[PDB]
RNA sequence: GUUAAUUCCGAUAACGAACGAGACUCUGGCAUGCUAACUAGUUACGCGACCCCGGUCGGCGUAACUUCUUAGAGGGACAAGUGGCGUUCAGCCACCCGAGAUUGAGCAAUAACAGGUCUGUGAUGCCCUUAGAUGUCCGGGGCUGCACGCGCGCUACACUGACUGGCUCAGCGUGUGCCUACCCUACGCCGGCAGGCGCGGGUAACCCGUUGAACCCCAUUCGUGAUGGGGAUCGGGGAUUGCAAUUAUUCCCCAUGAACGAGGAAUUCCCAGUAAGUGCGGGUCAUAAGCUUGCGUUGAUUAAGUCCCUGCCCUUUGUACACA
């Protein structure tokens, strides 16, 4: 059937990737539109099959972290579902556009490495990986020993990062990394 | 690392001149040739011998093999 | 309903012990020694106290009803196996010790064992482990 | 023509237990409140009317699979027992609760001690659970 | 000072003191005549687009 | 290094407060309600339930780990 | 008329789901329960992917009864999804013309290959000297 | 007339040979039989430490002992079946006859 | 030049060889093709119970059948097809079709260690002792002892949670003994639990057992407080095992409610059904797992590279080293 929509609630169409640099490394469109952020697997078998995994799936896989909840996919799936619900009624549009915009603005574009350190740019694939890593770890630390649930900690982290407000944890790390890299240039 | 050991290579280099008229071009037909025309202790070794013989024939067509 | 009552008492004084009124009644009365997370629940069910009400919300008759149940457990169908001082050595009476009574009662048992110079009395006197577990590499930071 | 299988099982037990409360013919025990449901548990059941649910749950279980004796009921309701600084294990439920529940559902005609051991669901008791599925199925719609 | 983006033409090899950075040559789509060699951190295909914060320094070959 | 002092029951200064602007929040949740009014988590759950019955907030989702409320649609 | 029956199985880690598809009026039921009432409910669209991607008109005229045994909660979910898709293909192959199986098989694969081909991954044995297949106990040099 | 014979042996190559012969050894005398039914293979495992001393890397042995089981049944009286099972038995295979 | 490989192509004062690697064995995958199945099942049929012709029924019986279960024989995969790279050879990369285009183990060379084992042996040289015994047996104690240092682990520090109910899924594998006592358990009554009492099955695809396992899932209560997180320590009581439990064997009930708020320098293991979470079996066992050895379940981030650190293999080179 056409118009496969996430959770049966959010339409994957009308989501536009503005940055052509990461267009081919974010899977939102018709070929990767799925009813659930759950999938079988077989994405780590080769080097670049990771880019054919739907982006919402890649976010769910970045939520089974810190020991207490390794291999708990059902709890992570429902967390993203509730988070996508309250992003919509707090921002007013499809959360997919919110999540995609956060990925674009949060993935650092330059890093330093031991070759004193030298400044090198980041490949498009790692830019996606760093974004998902940074967005999730911000929500994790904002929800630890706090009354507010993990769902809304993940909701505002995507919202704040999408606007690039600098009050989100992911952005505070990106500019840090790019400012250090510039000093190492 | 699909490198043919001398055991697989030697049998192919002996079978091929004794039965060049029978051995052909496809892998499955000459897989049946080798099973009866020479005793092979195992299937997996028979397939490797028959596969190399198939590769050897194509070389023979273009020019003589040393 | 959800508005603070005018009689709400932030601290209740039962059995010479402070009780947090802001807490649920079942878990608040656990503050006094001798009652746990379960003995408190049955006591508030031997009598009719709404468990949803908080400690500082229920009336003074209700709390003084609760106190009497605890000090006289056998009188209200509390099973004999649910007590912490079943079949004692002094009066053979299955009773429930509370607050200071539990502290006084413990110190008499400790001096009772040392009275006859039993092995467990000596271990308690020396401040070591008494239930036969190893002391080679554990319980170190306490013993200097 | 609805049946226990075709209706949502989660709220089916809720409705079936409330029917037992309305009947008032269960012969509940006298230590319903001072007993702990199983050794692996830590506190008494939060709801005071758990015995109506426990009877309802077993009656539902006897519908799906018959011949379930007391030793079966203790295994079905068992769970993880946290053993302090020990790794947790699996501990069976209480026998007395299962025995008095099964004897409760037999006092009124809902079960019978069928051959080969254990208990099964009587033909008239099967009707009662099928009537409940009728009201639960239509209530959601 | 604008920011340029470019596409890689091929992968030259793996460099760095620990083999963690790759040298590739990039080709601007803004100008189809200018190509330079740059280090890139992470797995990189052929034909993808690299966001160059500044595009004035050239990476020495290995 | 900081201590929360959350009340358990509304004062008359506080019950009237959340009948004014809480039904005007875009996002309504016992977690977010607690930190704005400095009240216990359970207290927000009981209060948000009563407001649900009155029809001044509509339920959008309900899970054992989180219940989510919105405000009524404009006009 | 003649009975139009075909019995196909589905595979996962250990869970297997054999589905008896006959000719009926559009009935679907698993272990005597419908698809929507299948725990866990959070993984409900996984069962509904073949039916939604094809519609009820293709499932009209047949009845499916899936029985399962083995595996875990999630493993079974991917077994019922496996059998119902395979059952529909094996029906249109034998009792309907070939032109009807092809476009069905195109639709199913382009959504995901694993909806008609089994997954070979299986748990691997544990070796001595480690808590698992590849993990090892801590070295204690000093 | 219902008689069942059991074939338990460690060797799977020989156990089939006797199995094959008795199916032929019965069908030759035009008496109907039910086919060779195979109980699941039974594996016996004794995992032990390699070294008699204390040191070394912690190494273990994986010993196995498989048991293959076969059943055949005949509808014939006792006098025929006694000589059927008394001929050409592999030393590995053991034969035990029971009356239903 | 190539390969995981002294693996091959090929050069060639070398020729023909030998071991090791590979080959090989077990195991995982998949075959609606073959052989079969009352100690495995399916479908149809006929009953019966219940809901309103249909539906459910691990309630019953039976006519075919082998898809699901089991276990045998064969098959199947070979860098074989295609496109590039390459001395055009050895081979490498990708794609098509495919269940699969690197599953995991076992075995495993010459030479050596003054590595461990005399406490595995009726394997053993030599030395010692042998009747007030270093022989053997009996009773008691100890191998657990506690100012301290170190190693392998378990439980935790909580809300991605705990508690209370409901709901729903396994796979390996054991089970009544030569002496030898010591088996696994269904069912029904008694008790709040541990447990006790009568009764049956099983020497086992036959019974426990459709192994109703946890995690997970749904619904409550708690609300950032060392708190319903955590369960150390300690008191009272009741059982089981055993000829005997005190220095508490183990189990159960009530109460008691310590440290711990993520862990310095430092260091370990790991890349796919893998890490990690989670439970279940065997071993040890009269009483018996925080250990080990296996099994299933839920199930990832990162990476397809390098010789920088730690080391290993081949060639050249230096050496005053040779128990190096
Ligand atoms: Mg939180
Ligand atoms: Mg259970
Ligand atoms: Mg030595
Ligand atoms: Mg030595
Ligand atoms: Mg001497
Ligand atoms: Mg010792
Ligand atoms: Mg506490
Ligand atoms: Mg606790
Ligand atoms: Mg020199």
């Amino acid at each position: 059937t056409p118009d496969i929509k996430l959770f049966g609630k959010w339409s994957t169409d009308d989501v536009q990737i503005n940055d052509i640099s990461l267009q081919d490394y974010i899977a939102v469109k018709e070929k990767y539109a799925k009813y659930l952020p759950h999938s079988a697997g077989r994405y780590a078998a080769k080097r670049f099959r990771k880019a054919q995994c739907p982006i919402v799936e890649r976010l769910t896989n970045s939520m089974m972290m810190h020991g207490r909840n390794n291999g708990k996919k059902l709890m992570t799936v429902r967390i993203v579902k509730h988070a996508f619900e309250i992003i919509h009624l707090l921002t007013g549009e499809n959360p997919l556009q919110v999540l995609v915009n956060a990925i674009i603005n949060s993935g650092p574009r330059e890093d330093s490495t031991r070759i004193r350190r030298q400044a090198v740019d980041v490949s498009p694939l790692r830019r996606v990986n760093q974004a998902i890593w940074l967005l999730c770890t911000g929500a994790r630390e904002a929800a630890f020993r706090n009354i507010k649930t993990i769902a809304e900690c993940l909701a505002d982290e995507l919202i704040n990062a999408a606007k690039g407000s600098s009050n989100s944890y992911a952005i505070k790390k990106k500019d840090e990394l790019e400012r250090v890299a510039k000093s190492n240039r | 690392g699909r490198v043919r050991t001398k055991t697989v290579k030697k049998a192919a280099r002996v079978i091929i001149e004794k039965y060049y008229t029978r051995l052909g071009n496809d892998f499955h037909t000459n897989k049946r040739v080798c099973e009866e025309i020479a005793i092979i202790p195992s299937k997996k070794l028979r397939n490797k011998i028959a596969g190399y013989v198939t590769h050897l024939m194509k070389r023979i067509q273009r020019g003589p093999v040393r | 309903s959800l508005v603070i009552p005018e009689k709400f008492q932030h601290i209740l004084r039962v059995l010479n012990t402070n009780i947090d009124g802001r807490r649920k009644i079942a878990f608040a009365i656990t503050a006094i020694k001798g009652v746990g997370r379960r003995y408190a629940h049955v006591v508030l069910r031997k009598a009719d106290i709404d468990l949803t009400k908080r400690a500082g919300e229920l009336t003074e008759d209700e709390v003084e009803r609760v106190i009497t149940i605890m000090q006289n457990p056998r009188q209200y169908k509390i099973p004999d196996w649910f007590l912490n001082r079943q079949k004692d050595v002094k009066d053979g009476k299955y009773s429930q010790v509370l607050a200071n009574g539990l502290d006084n009662k413990l110190r008499e048992d400790l001096e009772r064992l040392k009275k006859i110079r039993a092995h467990r009395g000596l271990r308690h006197f020396w401040g070591l482990r008494v239930r036969g577990q190893h002391t080679k590499t554990t319980g170190r930071r306490g013993r200097t | 023509g609805v049946t226990v299988k075709d209706v949502n099982q989660q709220e089916f037990v809720r409705a079936l237990a409330a029917f037992l409360k309305k009947s008032g013919k269960l012969k509940v025990p006298e230590w319903v409140d001072t007993v702990k449901l199983a050794k692996h548990k830590e506190l008494a059941p939060y709801d005071e009317n758990w015995f109506y649910t426990r009877a309802a749950s077993t009656a539902r279980h006897l519908y799906l699979r018959g011949g379930a004796g007391v030793g079966s009921m203790t295994k079905i309701y068992g769970g993880r027992q946290r053993n302090g600084v020990m790794p947790s294990h699996f501990s069976r439920g209480s026998k007395s609760v299962a025995r008095r529940v099964l004897q409760a559902l037999e006092g009124l005609k809902m079960v019978e001690k069928d051959q080969d051991g254990g208990r099964k669901l009587t033909p008239q008791g099967q009707r009662d659970l099928d009537r409940i599925a009728g009201q639960v199925a239509a209530a959601k719609k | 000072q604008p920011i340029k983006l470019a596409r890689v033409t091929k992968v030259l090899g793996r460099t760095g003191s620990q083999g963690q950075c790759t040298q590739v040559r990039v080709e601007f789509m803004d100008d189809t005549s200018r190509s330079i060699i740059r280090n890139v951190k992470g797995p990189v295909r052929e034909g993808d687009v690299l966001t160059l914060l500044e595009s004035e320094r050239e990476a020495r070959r290995l | 290094r900081d201590k929360l002092n959350n009340l358990v029951l509304f004062d008359k200064a506080t019950y009237d407060k959340l009948c004014k602007e809480v039904p005007n929040y875009k996002l309504i949740t016992p977690a977010v309600v607690s930190e704005r009014l400095k009240i216990r988590g359970s207290l927000a759950r009981a209060a948000l339930q009563e407001l649900l019955s009155k029809g001044l907030i509509k339920l959008v989702s309900k899970h054992r780990a989180q219940v989510i409320y919105t405000r009524n649609t404009k006009g | 008329g003649p009975l139009q029956s075909v019995q196909v199985f589905g595979r996962k880690k250990t869970a297997t789901a054999v589905a008896h598809c006959k000719r009926g009026n559009g009935l679907i039921k698993v272990n005597g329960r419908p698809l929507e009432m299948i725990e866990p409910r959070t993984l409900q669209y996984k069962l509904l992917e073949p039916v939604l991607l094809l519609g009820k008109e293709r499932f009209a005229g047949v009845d499916i009864r899936v029985r399962v045994k083995g595996g875990g909660h999630v493993a079974q979910i991917y077994a019922i999804r496996q059998s119902i898709s395979k059952a529909l293909v094996a029906y249109y192959q034998k009792y309907v013309d070939e032109a009807s199986k092809k476009e069905i098989k195109d639709i199913l694969i382009q959504y995901d290959r694993t909806l008609l081909v089994a997954d070979p991954r299986r748990c691997e044995s544990k070796k001595f000297g480690g808590p698992g297949a590849r993990a090892r106990y801590q070295k204690s040099y000093r | 007339h219902r008689i069942r014979i059991t074939l338990t042996s460690r060797n799977v190559k020989s156990l089939e040979k006797v199995c094959a012969d008795l199916i032929r050894g019965a069908k030759e005398k035009n008496l109907k039989v039910k086919g060779p039914v195979r109980m699941p293979t039974k594996t016996l495992r004794i995992t032990t430490r390699k070294t008699p001393c204390g040191e070394g890397s912690k190494t273990w042995d994986r010993f196995q002992m498989r048991i293959h089981k076969r059943l055949i049944d005949l509808h014939s009286p006792s006098e025929i079946v006694k000589q059927i099972t008394s001929i050409s038995i592999e030393p590995g295979v053991e034969v035990e006859v029971t009356i239903a």
